[PDB]
């Protein structure tokens, strides 16, 4: 209301595990599971199209 | 440094570029000439030769690799325009360089009108050969084999690039292994790459340099050599002339620039005290 | 303090039991001795600049190798050059100072780009201090040159590198130049500087240009930072007795949250303003100022009519309990004076480079009450007082008002 | 090889400790306390304050200008200072006036008046403080990141307290926090200079031989602090300078890896433009921030607790424009300690600290103040071949394994203040905390 | 290259009696053909000054070679445009082609090697 | 400074994708853009691949 | 358009009874279904200010005024991020939506027309 080193109210964000390492390794976790799918599904997406180079049907024929 | 390096990365864009669209002719230049840089790819380790299976989309170049060809031909100009326009703006931070080679910030003109009125002048004269070549000898510069329909069974009697790819063919038949020779032929282009470095000159360019002007004009013409080499017949004595006039071209940037720049450097200290 | 001489310089040290030694060349190149204008502050800030032997770049990279600090400053009679190190690092500092003043190269390019905007920046920090510059103006109007010169580099009057070069030829020679080594062995110093010291010039006694005269007056320096009013008296013969007539005084608390049992203290109740006392020596004349700041211009106005009866009330009588406390508190004063590095360098300096021999703290003259009230009753009958207003200057006091 | 530090006990446990100096004239002697803002709770947050300002407002014999009188005639003075873990009481005189001195401090902590007069006069002059330390950038921001570092925990509370308890504080429990805390077992008395050791004890055993003792003493520097990664802004376009100070949690007194924070801190070191020498320094971030005109000032910290401490930095600029590279450019460095450091920067550091610790200690007051801090939070004065033996085990891998721990990739509290719109998001800042390229 | 290497190397033959003996004529002649003195230039005038250590070189040039050093690049700048060579009083005479900003330069370059060297130091 | 600012084509990439200031309460209709450069990535990668094949 | 438009328009309503008597209770209601006051705004903090006169009109406002708009654009701005609505203290009273920056802008228009006019004059 007045005085600025009175932080306002956080509680009912804060983590009370908040500097352990369980902390942080489950985010990162997240974000790894995140990049391993966008991993994965970019192998797959430019392997399945590249292919379209690749001899077609009538050519292996 | 930048405007130069993304320059060489055009010319490499240029050359591909001309390259497949010499190709949609589809006469005999074009097959053969596709066949015979294609095949180069071949000497990759390993994974070469599917990988010309990849490009071609089959055994040999025929319908699927002329129908990707005109694709990648009609695309490869934009990309060209874009890497044009890249390093024009990474130019525009230390301006255009000149022919004193020293700075022009004491001393500025407008780009327009000055520049481009001079502009208009080899505009004509650009305009002019174009109009001698175009209208009264309009198949000069080409191969007439490639008047001839493709034909996978007939071989040409020579299989040469357009005039313009000569001198890194010349490189490439120097090396007698094939891998060697792509590698050298690749190293021609990407060892533009280094001038930054071996130029050891506290001094840009050459208007004041009578040795470096020396060696210019020989690295020049050794440069026209080659491109005549590339089309003569493997014979000799052209073979070995190649392989001298090789070893000339890679010695210019390994060698004799970082000498003659570091002498120079000393003769012009020494000579004004 | 074994004072001695070592290749014609004046070496002073004392060994102590602790892992640190200060060593300081105090130099008789104060303001009061300045050619043109600033070139002592000039010369001061070109200390540990490029030597010959030595870049200011690798001299600030061994010092941190040493864990050494470097410290200069200007006084109206000194530059004071001093370093802080281990015991065991001697030998590199004495070289260092020789070759400072042997081989400094006075380039032009370090007093444009760092000489130069040092000394401004010192200069700015000192004047955010309405106080300062309200004594500053009152040494200037008292004294008008020689003392009355600025003690640092203004923007009005540029210093050249001629300037600071040929001030510096006469300055960095043998005879300016004492050794003051705090913590430090005697005989070891001598043998040290004796060595690196022997091939400095002998040059001349540098000398203030002019005999030093009084005047009164005032000075009217506007500003929009701060508030403060300086009321100084010279004095044409420099006297120990201002020295407790200053801490009598006095101006300051002796205890946190408190205003104080001293005159001054107690003319500023009911004011947000501070007052000191003070009195400066100078050998051949002497100031004795009363600086008052605050953020009013009325109550600074309110405190400086009350600082003047105070100094009048003292003129006619002191108690012997007040003598008493005024023998205290400046016993005091000196002794902190004499152990404070800064002010510990330029005493024994005074005494080396001058001849006046410093007065131990333990050997202060105790004065009667009658001799305070006579030093009082002269200054409130000066013939020329001095008035430095700081500030809104319109607001504040005049001399012919107090 | 400074003087033996000594140190004798009374009855009640008091410490008494002494370094003495026969160069000087002049003495410090004083009464530090393990003890201060921590100590209080919610309610009674400003009370170790408002007693240091009472302590000098009159004793049961002397009163409050008896008080001023009988200092003044001693010559030299008093001085105080409350801080979250210690208060401070001391007093520099002449040699021979230390008997006095001993005798008024003894008064003004034992024998206080706290008369309710006095309660409410000072209630206006502490309110007044409240909107004068608004000033004092440096002290605004510290205090900021205590509050944030150490959300609604007792460290992170001011030493002022709120505006609400300078209201309503008494005497009552100001009486009931100095009985609790100002107790003989957590207390020092301290000389340095012109002291004699067996007269201080004397002088111990006359007047502070009735203090109370705790219940249960626990030993000198005995304290779960749990860091909130956060920021405050306090954007005041207005301002020409911004100030910011980053920090991690730090270590504490009696951490292992003191040292070793001390060296991380000595390796990014400090920088002042007004500094001739600031421009020359080796340190890497003053070499970016010097050649770029990114700062006028730096100062690295490492603050400790008993139990906690924040390490960090603290800048200044007027650069609004690169607040961002300033911020980059420094974190990039504390980065460094991770991934790059080596013996070279290692044993720099060393050298410069190794001096730099004795260095510090150069009058009665600083030698005071040293054997007064290491008493309330180590219980012993840590003798310079022992500090020097823990330098020299700081190795580079030391560093980086501490680095690793406490910087890489950590949260931070920042404070922002003044013209601070270019000092980016807190996400932005704290991805600084690592190097995708390592 | 660094003008300080330059610098050196130069040194070096200048001390050798036999070097010098064969390199200062050939750079005499060097300098001759160069024809940068037909253009009005010092020698000094051509050094590339778009990096970091020249431009504070420049910065440290006294007022008066710094205001002349502009003139003569102007002056060069319009012998290029119009094809034309110096005449007269504007072709530098060897004895006017002075060495006006080697000294800042080597200067410049002098902490810029340290620097580098000293961030490099090992305590022993 | 930053490569990222200092370097003039890194710049121009910095100020429309990293840098660029954005009102900190864009809703998700302010998506539609990049869905728009999305789909025009889309159709260039599969206009220029079916061009390959197409007569 | 203008807000002296705006301003002429409404006035030649609240004149006249019957308009008044009809319009008022309108634009009441209107004012409460725009819900700009359950993000803290005053009605003046919408106008669109990226003109030459509204930015001049800004630059007159009062400090305290200003500081107070910038308040109520960051506060309106991260209810509008967090979807949620002003509460209890938070919430725009109609006594406090007060027209702080009409008179500003009214006056900077003024001058504008009153240029724009004498620029068209023509001597009789
Ligand atoms: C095509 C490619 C697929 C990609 C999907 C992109 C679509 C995302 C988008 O822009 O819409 C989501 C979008 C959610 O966006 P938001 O950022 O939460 O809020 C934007 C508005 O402020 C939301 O307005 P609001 O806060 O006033 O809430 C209104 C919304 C409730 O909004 C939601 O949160 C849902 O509810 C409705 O309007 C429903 C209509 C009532 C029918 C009964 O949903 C809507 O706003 C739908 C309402 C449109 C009519
Ligand atoms: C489309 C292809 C996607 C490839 C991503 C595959 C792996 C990269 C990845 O997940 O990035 C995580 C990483 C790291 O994410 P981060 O930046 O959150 O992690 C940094 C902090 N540590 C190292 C302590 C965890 O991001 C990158 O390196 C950027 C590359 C992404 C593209
Ligand atoms: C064939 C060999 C040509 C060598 C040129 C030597 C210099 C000369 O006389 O040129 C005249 C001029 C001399 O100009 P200048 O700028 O040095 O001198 C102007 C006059 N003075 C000295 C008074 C300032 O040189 C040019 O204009 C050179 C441009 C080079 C273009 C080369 C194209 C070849 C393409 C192959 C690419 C791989
Ligand atoms: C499509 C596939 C998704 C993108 C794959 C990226 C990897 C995802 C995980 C990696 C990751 O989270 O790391 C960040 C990389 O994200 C990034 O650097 C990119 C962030 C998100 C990328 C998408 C941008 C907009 C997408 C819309 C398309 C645009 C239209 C054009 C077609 C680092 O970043 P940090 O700062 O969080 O690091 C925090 C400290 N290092
Ligand atoms: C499509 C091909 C290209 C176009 C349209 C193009 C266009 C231009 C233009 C308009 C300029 C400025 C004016 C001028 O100096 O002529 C320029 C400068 C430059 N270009 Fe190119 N360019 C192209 C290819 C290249 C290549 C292949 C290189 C290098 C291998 C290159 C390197 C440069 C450099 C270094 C400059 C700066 C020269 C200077 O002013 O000193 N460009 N280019
Ligand atoms: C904004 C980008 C584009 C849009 C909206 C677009 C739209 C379309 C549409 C509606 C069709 C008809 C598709 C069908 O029903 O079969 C089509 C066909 C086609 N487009 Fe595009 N296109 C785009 C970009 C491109 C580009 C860059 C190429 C490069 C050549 C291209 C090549 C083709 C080809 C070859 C076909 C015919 C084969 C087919 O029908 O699939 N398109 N396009
Ligand atoms: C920089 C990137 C590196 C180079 C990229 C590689 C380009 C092309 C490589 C693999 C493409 C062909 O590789 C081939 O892919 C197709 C899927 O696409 C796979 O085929 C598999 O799935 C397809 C449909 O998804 C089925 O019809 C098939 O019966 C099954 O075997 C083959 O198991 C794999 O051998
Ligand atoms: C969207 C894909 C990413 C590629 C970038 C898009 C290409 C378009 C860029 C070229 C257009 C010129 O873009 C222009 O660049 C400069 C600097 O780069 C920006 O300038 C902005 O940023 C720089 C620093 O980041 C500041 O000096 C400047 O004050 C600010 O206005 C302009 O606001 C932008 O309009």
């Amino acid at each position: 209301g007045k005085s600025t080193y009175k932080i306002p109210d956080f509680t009912p964000y804060l983590k009370k595990d908040r500097n352990t390492d369980a902390n942080r390794l489950f985010s990162y976790f997240m974000i790894g599971s995140f990049g391993m799918l966008s991993a994965a599904g970019a192998k797959a997406t430019v392997q399945d199209f590249l292919s379209n180079m690749s001899a077609s049907a009538d050519v292996l024929a | 440094v930048l405007p130069w390096s993304i320059g060489v990365i055009i010319f490499l864009l240029l050359i591909i570029t001309a390259f497949m669209g010499y190709v949609l002719v589809f006469g005999q230049m074009s097959l053969w000439g596709a066949t015979v840089i294609c095949n180069l790819v071949s000497a990759i380790p390993w994974l070469g030769e599917d990988i010309v299976h990849f490009l071609w989309g089959g055994f040999s170049v025929g319908n699927p690799t002329l129908q990707r060809f005109f694709a990648l031909h009609y695309l490869m100009p934009f990309v060209l325009a874009v890497f044009a326009l890249l390093h024009l703006i990474a130019l525009h931070t230390a301006g255009s360089s000149n022919p004193l080679g020293i700075t022009s910030n004491v001393d500025k003109l407008s780009m327009h009108p000055y520049y481009s009125f001079k502009d208009l002048i080899t505009v004509f004269a650009f305009l002019l050969m174009f109009t001698l070549f175009v209208f009264f000898s309009p198949d000069k510069l080409g191969h007439p084999d490639n008047y001839i329909p493709a034909n996978p069974m007939v071989t040409p009697a020579s299989i040469v690039p357009e005039w313009y790819l000569l001198p890194f063919y010349a490189i490439l038949r120097a090396i007698p292994d094939k891998l060697g020779g792509v590698i050298a032929m690749v190293a021609a282009i990407l060892i533009l790459l280094i001038l930054p470095i071996v130029d050891r000159s506290i001094i840009r360019g050459n208007a004041f340099k009578p040795i470096s002007k020396l060696l210019f004009g020989f690295f020049i013409c050794n440069f026209l050599l080659l491109g005549v080499l590339g089309q003569v017949h493997i014979e000799p004595p052209f073979i070995v002339l190649g392989q001298i006039c090789t070893i000339f071209y890679f010695s210019y940037f390994l060698i004799l620039l970082p000498m003659v720049s570091t002498i120079e450097n000393i003769f012009f200290y020494i000579g004004s005290l | 303090f074994s004072t001695a001489e070592a290749a014609g310089v004046k070496v002073a040290a004392q060994d102590g039991q602790s892992p640190i030694s200060d060593l300081s060349v105090v130099l008789r190149g104060g303001s009061r001795y300045a050619t043109v204008p600033g070139v002592s502050h000039i010369l001061e800030k070109f200390a540990f600049q490029n030597t010959v032997p030595k870049s200011a770049l690798r001299f600030v990279r061994e010092l941190e190798l040493f864990g050494g600090k470097l410290y200069t400053h200007t006084t109206r009679e000194h530059i004071v050059l001093r370093t802080q190190f281990l015991k065991q690092d001697l030998p590199y500092f004495v070289d260092a100072f020789a070759n400072v003043l042997k081989e400094t190269k006075f380039q032009q390019f370090e007093l444009t780009e760092r000489v130069a905007p040092v000394a401004e920046l010192d200069l700015l920090k000192r004047e955010s201090d309405p106080a300062f510059t309200a004594l500053e103006a009152a040494h200037e109007v008292a004294f008008r040159t020689g003392l009355g010169n600025s003690v640092y580099a203004q923007g009005y009057s540029p210093v050249t590198l001629e300037d600071v070069k040929e001030f510096a030829r006469q300055v960095y020679a043998k005879q300016n130049v004492a050794v003051v080594g705090n913590n430090v062995v005697p005989a070891d110093l001598q043998q040290l500087v004796g060595t690196a010291f022997a091939d400095l010039q002998e040059g001349s006694k540098v000398t203030q240009a002019g005999t030093t005269t009084l005047h009164g007056g005032e000075a009217r320096v506007r500003t929009s930072t701060g508030n403060a009013l300086t009321i100084a008296l010279p004095i044409a013969e420099p006297k120990p007795v201002y020295h407790a007539l200053a801490s009598f005084l006095g101006g300051p608390a002796s205890m946190p949250w408190s205003v104080g049992a001293s005159p001054l203290a107690q003319a500023t109740v009911g004011t947000h303003t501070s007052v000191k006392a003070t009195y400066h020596n100078y050998g051949d004349a002497g100031l004795f100022a009363i600086t008052i700041k605050g953020d009013s211009p009325a109550e600074i106005s309110q405190v400086a009519h009350k600082a003047v009866q105070a100094l009048k009330d003292t003129g006619a009588e002191v108690t012997e309990e007040q003598a008493a406390r005024a023998y205290a508190k400046s016993k005091f004063a000196a002794a902190e004076a004499f152990e404070n590095p800064d002010s510990s360098a330029s005493v024994i300096g005074m005494e080396l480079l001058s001849g006046v021999s410093r007065i131990a703290p333990e050997n202060v003259q105790k004065f009667t009450p009658a001799e305070l009230s006579e030093a009082a009753a002269q200054l409130s009958a000066s013939a020329k007082p001095v008035v430095a207003a700081v500030g809104q200057v319109h607001a504040l006091p005049f001399a012919d008002e107090l | 090889v400074s003087p033996k530090t000594r140190t004798s006990n009374l009855k009640n446990g008091l410490t008494i400790a002494s370094e003495s100096n026969p160069l000087v004239q002049t003495a410090t002697v004083g009464v530090w306390i393990d003890a201060g803002s921590r100590n209080e709770n919610a309610y009674n947050n400003g009370t170790a304050h408002f007693f240091e300002h009472l302590a000098f407002k009159g004793t049961d014999k002397r009163s409050q200008h008896q008080l001023e009188l009988d200092i003044e005639n001693m010559g030299g003075h008093l001085n105080a200072y409350t801080s979250r873990e210690s208060t401070v009481y001391y007093a520099k005189s002449f040699k021979d006036d230390v008997p006095k001195s001993v005798e008024i401090l003894a008064d003004i902590l034992q024998h206080s008046k706290l008369a309710e007069s006095a309660i409410d006069r000072e209630r206006e002059v502490i309110t007044r403080e409240l909107e004068e330390v608004n000033k004092q950038y440096e002290e605004v921001v510290f205090d900021h990141l205590h509050a944030t570092a150490f959300m609604n925990q007792p460290l992170g509370r001011t030493i002022l307290g709120p505006r609400e308890n300078i209201q309503t504080i008494t005497n009552t429990e100001l009486r009931k926090f100095i009985t609790e805390n100002y107790t003989a077992d957590r207390m020092v008395l301290v000389g340095a200079g012109a002291v004699d050791h067996d007269a201080l004890v004397e002088l111990a055993e006359k007047y502070f031989s009735h203090l109370p003792s705790s219940q249960s003493p626990v030993p000198l520097g005995t304290p779960i602090p749990n860091f909130v990664g956060s920021e405050v802004r306090l954007r005041d376009d207005t301002m020409p300078v911004a100030h910011i100070a980053i920090a991690v949690e730090g270590v504490s007194w009696t951490s292992e890896d003191y040292y070793t924070a001390l060296v991380a801190q000595a390796i990014i070191g400090n920088y002042d433009r007004a500094v001739g020498t600031s421009r020359h320094q080796g340190s890497r971030l003053s070499n970016i921030v010097s050649e770029n005109n990114l700062a006028n000032s730096f100062q690295s910290f490492s603050t400790s607790y008993s139990d906690t401490g924040l390490w960090g930095i603290y800048l200044t600029s007027e650069n609004t424009t690169q607040i961002d590279d300033l911020v980059h450019f420094t974190l990039k460095e504390w980065n460094r300690l991770s991934t790059s450091v080596s013996n070279l920067q290692v044993e720099r550091a060393k050298s410069q600290l190794k001096a730099g610790l004795l260095l510090s200690l150069d009058g009665t007051t600083y030698v005071a103040e040293d054997i007064g801090r290491q008493l309330t939070t180590l219980g012993r004065r840590v003798t310079p071949a022992e500090v020097e033996a823990k330098l020299e085990a700081v190795t580079e891998h030391d560093v980086r394994a501490w680095a690793q721990k406490t910087l890489y990739d950590k949260d931070i509290a920042l404070v922002g203040l003044g013209p601070i719109e270019g000092l980016y998001d807190y996400n932005r800042i704290r991805n600084d905390m690592s190097m995708m390229r390592w | 290259a660094s003008i300080t290497s330059v610098v050196k190397t130069s040194e070096l033959i200048l001390k050798s009696p036999l070097l010098s003996k064969i390199v200062v004529p050939l750079a005499k002649t060097y300098v001759k053909f160069s024809g940068y003195r037909q253009l009005g230039f010092k020698m000094n005038d051509l050094i590339i000054e778009e990096t970091p250590n020249m431009q504070l070189a420049l910065r440290r040039l006294p007022p008066t070679e710094s205001y002349d050093r502009v003139y003569r690049l102007i002056r060069a700048t319009q012998f290029s445009l119009s094809h034309k060579l110096a005449t007269g009083n504007d072709i530098t005479k060897p004895e006017e082609d002075d060495h006006y900003l080697i000294p800042y330069i080597l200067d410049v370059e002098a902490e810029a090697f340290e620097k580098d060297a000293l961030d490099n130091l090992e305590v022993v | 400074m930053a490569l990222r600012k200092k370097n003039s084509l890194l710049n121009m990439a910095n100020s429309y994708v990293l840098d660029s200031p954005q009102p900190s309460n864009l809703n998700y209709f302010w998506n539609f853009g990049s869905l728009l450069a999305l789909c025009l990535v889309i159709q260039l990668a599969t206009g220029i691949t079916l061009a390959m094949h197409y007569t």
